[PDB]
């Protein structure tokens, strides 16, 4: 359906 | 005295560079890096740059920038709506699937438009900035908000002054997570801020590409936990400008919008060059706009989003399962779960919404229970569907006894788990009834109840259908 869906506020790694 | 706190983050940097301590040892080690975090922000000023008055005075500069940038304003408002905080109301009614909401790629904040800050020399040279994107987010947003004339100021001027995430929380707030699943999380959400202001703070205060960065000056550890804060609550995965790649950014406007139950209906256009959204339902005149912001869990809401979910449908919780190497089975146990994509030790959930586990943890509980023999003819099979296919496929058992054995562990290992929680579901339910409680509080409490729930539901899950196998063992004629 949506080509790019976006999340809101995905969870990403913080771990540098 | 500047010298001070850079001793004081200097031993903040090594302690936090430590390695992982063992098991048991993650509260304590908590704790110490609590009592020096604390100690340099009592001895620092709070934020660095604070905008006078209430924050819903500056919603109309936001609304007229975001229009006069090409942004949707029409047909909403920005509103309080009290333990959700600030959102969007409906003015007019709006259809279900109708496009409401667009913000041109011009007024988000990205690690492109990072690159090409006041940030970009030192984003040049650091390695961590340019590993992490949402860390260079978190210091673009830093150095802007730092910048009288920044072109995103309607923006920073809007965001909340503070969160609830778990950087937030007191001591006896983050120990009502004693003994959970998600607590774990949340000290690794300690650690790592701790370490990338310790490391920042020299680096900015030293790095020669650093010298005329907004920061210099001041950047004091509440600088940096809202900065991630704004960021981990707020950010997206957006395509780049020609849509080759993927990039993190911040969206003005459309990150008003509170959460509820549903599908994603927020997707790039990459054509008209804006970020877009329709109406997840009809919502009426006077009516809060929600969209669904992804499929998340209740600790990442919590640790991530700052807020507790209730009737979360994607509400989980982490369980960690592996072939020993004791195991006299491991190298075939192995070899099968290889083949069906499945890695030897892993971490797994457990559901609250039928089904309680998912078709990879089936399979690999099957794996994990299966005999010399079924591995041996496992093995000898070769059928690309029986990979993992029909392996994790509840109507396809590897045998009776194979399920037996499994749902008895799985059983087992709920079971255990909920022993170990210094509460029970209704001495946390007495807790939530009878006492009054902050928001974070009520959010630890709230989370850890439902880990309890979800962990309570996979025992007797397990158990009728252990029942289930065993009736099917003893009815079958001999
Ligand atoms: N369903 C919900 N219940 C409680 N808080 C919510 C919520 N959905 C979103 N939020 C809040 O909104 C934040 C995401 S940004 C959404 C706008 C925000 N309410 C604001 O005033 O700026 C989250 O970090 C959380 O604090």
């Amino acid at each position: 359906t949506l080509k790019y869906p976006i999340e809101a506020g995905i969870v990403t790694n913080w771990d540098d | 005295s500047p010298k001070e706190i850079l001793n004081l983050t200097s031993e903040l940097l090594q302690k936090c560079s430590s390695p992982a301590p063992g098991p048991g040892k993650e509260w304590e080690e908590y704790v110490q890096i609590r009592t020096l975090v604390e100690k340099i922000r009592k001895k620092q000023k709070g934020l660095s740059v604070t905008f006078d008055g209430k924050r819903e005075d500056y919603f109309p500069d936001l609304m007229k920038w975001a229009s006069e940038n090409g942004a949707s304003v029409e047909g909403f408002e920005m509103v309080n709506f009290k333990e959700e905080g600030f959102g969007l109301r409906a003015t007019r009614d709006i259809k279900a699937e109708e496009l409401f909401l667009w913000v041109p790629r011009k007024l988000l904040m990205t690690v492109e438009s990072a690159k090409n800050s006041v940030l970009g020399p030192l984003y040049s040279q650091d390695r961590i900035l340019q590993a992490m994107g949402n860390i260079a987010l978190a210091f673009h947003l830093l150095c802007e908000r730092a910048s009288p004339n920044s072109f995103w100021q309607p923006y920073i001027q809007t965001l909340p002054s503070e969160y609830d995430t778990p950087l937030y929380f007191e001591e006896d707030e983050v120990r009502y997570l004693q003994s959970t699943q998600a607590i774990h999380d949340v000290f690794s959400q300690y650690k790592n801020t701790a370490r990338q202001y310790a490391y920042f703070y020299k680096v900015i205060q030293t790095h020669p590409h650093a010298n005329k960065l907004p920061l210099k000056d001041s950047f004091t550890y509440e600088d940096y936990r809202w900065a991630v804060s704004s960021v981990m609550t707020r950010q997206n995965q957006i395509p780049t400008e020609d849509g080759s790649r993927v990039t993190l950014a911040l969206i003005p406007l459309w990150d008003m919008c509170n959460h509820t139950n549903g599908l994603i209906t927020t997707g790039y256009n990459l054509e008209d060059d804006r970020c877009e959204c329709v109406a997840l339902q009809d919502f009426r005149a006077g009516e809060q706009i929600y969209i669904f912001y992804g499929t998340r869990s209740n600790a990442e809401f919590v640790i991530h989003s700052g807020f507790f979910f209730d009737n979360n449908s994607h509400d989980r919780v982490k369980i960690k399962l592996g072939v020993s190497k004791s195991d006299r089975l491991y190298a075939m146990k192995a070899e099968v779960l290889a083949r069906a994509g499945i890695p030897t030790s892993s971490v797994f959930a457990l559901h609250f919404t039928e089904p309680p586990i998912s078709a990879q943890l089936l399979a690999f509980l099957r794996v994990f229970c299966m005999t010399e023999e079924e591995l041996k003819e496992h093995l000898l099979g070769d059928s690309a569907i029986d990979r993992i296919f029909t392996l994790g496929n509840s109507e396809f058992p590897v045998s009776w006894d194979n399920e037996v054995k499994l749902w008895t562990f799985l059983e087992d290992r709920a079971s255990l788990l909920l022993k170990t929680y210094k509460t029970t579901i209704e001495e946390d339910k007495s807790v939530l009834k009878n006492h009054d409680l902050s928001v974070r509080a009520k959010m630890a409490i709230k989370l850890r109840l439902g880990e309890k729930e979800i962990l309570e539901k996979a025992v007797k899950s397990a158990a009728v259908n252990r029942e289930y196998y065993r009736q099917q063992m003893e009815e079958k004629a001999p």
